[PDB]
């Protein structure tokens, strides 16, 4: 079939530029010198919130593209690639009615059949949506700049926060959700709201230029900028474990071949391959 | 309502116990293990036994939020899940042929699993690693000690506990390392252990979750896995559960409620934290 795949800017599992004067992608070579396996995508330009949305079309690829294609060639099936219109996640919002936004928005309003995104499986979204089996296991860390000494989850500055330490996670993502339903993490939250940012990028950008003392976010993103940014450092490990699934409706016939082709594709290997392409280098 | 379910034992998951003088105490449920009378017969006798461990605290907190009662018996036929001449035996096997609703314990989800059961989501990572001596060089799986094993001189001895998923994978991944390293086979982990630390072996090929359970608890911590404990071909512990299940959804959703709840961490907490 012809399916609408929705994703999400993220690196570097998803790359997002622009094409070139004729609509094309640059030619591009990975770290071991093979072409870069790049995607048209259309998704809006202006990131401003409670601004018009105008679509373009964009240039998609990494981990995430990669794993697009393979599932594609395995299964047998076309699709076409679109960005999330509001750049979420997605999260169920209180309008006594609770709405979906984001990627998780998309997929049950029929704008999208699949999900192909770093989603993190969790218990609000698995009762509207199938999970595959996780293409990636990782979970939480917090991304500071060099020099701040922060222990990690349970440092004071964390746990009995004020405004001379600021921290932050991504508005309307699995993590935002994470803290506002755990009592525990309750003390944090309240902080958090005031603070959170619509993206990854900005928050990551934040932190650099010393405006956000520390990000909360998936360590399979933070671990990946900490690699490339020298002036950046994760701190501590895992505080929770949490894993990315494909998503899709509950009424796909595509289900069981999409997790049986993730299972195979870690055993066999192809897994780790994408990891040593996309994500451990430098 | 009232579920049969499968287990085996393997620590610190599943932990088998006699039961006291005079049934089964505190933190402890009733399994039933299924013992020959002799081997020129057929009869047996169902001894009583108590189980705990990580993956019966989640059977226990399972059974009151889907809300269900359960018979939990331990498998005899073989152990976590082969397939002999295209027949499945072990706990895999008890839900194909349907003499059980589900089975929990310390097994790994795979392809080929997956197209004969239902499992639910993972609750533990797990996968292949290798355990070696403080100090062996060993890159990872794909180094040649392992993939070339006779371009050393001696070879670099190693092995696994056979007819499990890190055999079947080694089988289907790496021929030649497989036919070498049969030599090697050990009957399980203690064996594996004593071993390494008396220097009969080289490097131990085994489960992720178990290998970093049993190195965290070492004595001098003299034994661990290799890289920063790294895992290959990342997978989970899953409840197998037979194809179209209606217990599925609400097995899922009650083990994703106690990730998102904090039970989870409490669990890894009293039962797999380690030393080193
Ligand atoms: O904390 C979890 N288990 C405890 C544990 C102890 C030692 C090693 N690994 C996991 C857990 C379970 C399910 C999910 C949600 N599903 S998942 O498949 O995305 C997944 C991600 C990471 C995991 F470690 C296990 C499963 C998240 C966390
Ligand atoms: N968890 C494994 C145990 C044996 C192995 O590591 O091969 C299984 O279910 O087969
Ligand atoms: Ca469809």
């Amino acid at each position: 079939t012809r399916l609408k795949i929705v994703t999400i800017h993220q690196e570097p599992f998803v790359y997002v530029k622009p094409t070139l004067s004729d609509g094309t992608c640059k030619e591009e070579f990975t770290v071991n010198g093979d072409p870069v396996k790049k995607v048209i995508c259309t998704g809006p330009n202006d990131t401003s919130p409670g601004s018009p949305r105008h679509t373009v079309p964009q240039c998609c690829y990494g981990f995430c593209i990669d794993l697009l294609i393979k599932l594609a060639r395995t299964m047998n099936f076309t699709y076409e690639v679109h960005l999330v219109a509001d750049g979420k996640f997605g999260t169920q919002e209180r309008v006594n009615k609770k709405e979906w936004n984001g990627m998780m928005g998309e997929l049950l309003s029929g704008q999208a059949d699949m999900i192909v995104a770093p989603l993190t499986i969790n218990n609000e979204r698995a009762q509207y949506i199938e999970f595959s089996k996780p293409f990636k296991y990782q979970g939480l860390t917090i991304l500071v700049k060099k020099g701040t000494r922060i222990t990690g989850i349970n440092d004071p500055r964390l746990r009995n926060p004020s405004d001379k330490f600021i921290y932050a996670t991504v508005k309307q993502s699995s993590v935002d959700i994470y803290f506002r339903r755990q009592v525990e993490l309750s003390t944090m939250y309240r902080h958090m709201e005031k603070h959170n940012y619509e993206s990854a990028a900005e928050a990551i950008q934040a932190v650099r230029d010393n405006k956000l003392h520390a990000f909360i976010w998936d360590s399979a993103v933070l671990e990946f900028e900490a690699s490339q940014k020298c002036d950046l450092v994760t701190t501590g490990e895992l505080f929770f474990r949490s894993g990315f699934g494909i998503g899709m409706r509950k009424d796909s016939p595509w289900k069981q071949n999409v997790s049986l082709s993730i299972l195979k594709s870690h055993e066999n290997g192809f897994m780790e391959d994408l990891d040593k392409t996309w994500v451990r280098y430098q | 309502n009232h579920l049969s379910i499968v287990t085996l034992e393997e620590a610190p998951f599943v932990i088998v116990e006699d039961i006291d003088p005079e049934t089964c105490v505190r933190n402890t449920v009733p399994c039933r293990k299924f013992v020959k009378i002799n081997n020129s017969t057929n009869e047996g006798m169902n001894v009583k036994k108590c189980c705990k461990g990580f993956c019966i605290d989640i059977l226990k907190k399972l059974s009151r939020t889907v809300k269900f009662t359960y018979d939990l018996y331990l498998v005899t036929n073989g152990k976590h899940g082969k397939k002999v001449n295209n027949v499945w035996n072990g706990m895999i096997g008890e839900v194909v042929y349907q003499r059980a609703v589900m089975a929990v314990g310390s097994l790994t989800i795979n392809e080929e699993r997956s197209e004969v059961v239902d499992f639910s989501v993972p609750f533990v990572e797990t996968g292949i690693s290798v355990m070696v001596s403080r100090g062996t060089q060993v890159t990872g799986l794909s180094d040649k000690k392992f993939q070339r094993p006779h371009d050393y001189s001696p070879p670099f001895r190693f092995g696994t506990v056979p007819n499990g998923s890190t055999e079947r994978n080694i089988r289907n991944n790496y021929p030649y390392m497989h036919q070498y390293m049969t030599k090697f086979n050990q009957k399980g982990v203690e064996d594996a252990l004593v071993s390494l630390k008396t220097g009969k072996l080289d490097a131990f090929i085994y489960d992720a979750a178990v290998l970093n359970y049993k190195a965290g608890r070492d004595e001098g911590c003299k034994l661990v896995t290799i890289g920063s404990g790294y895992i290959f071909a990342t997978t989970g512990y899953g409840i197998a559960l037979q194809k179209g299940s209606p217990w599925k959804r609400q097995i899922d959703l009650a083990l994703l409620q106690f990730v998102g709840d904090g039970e989870m961490e409490e669990l890894e907490t009293l039962w797999l934290t380690g030393i080193c």
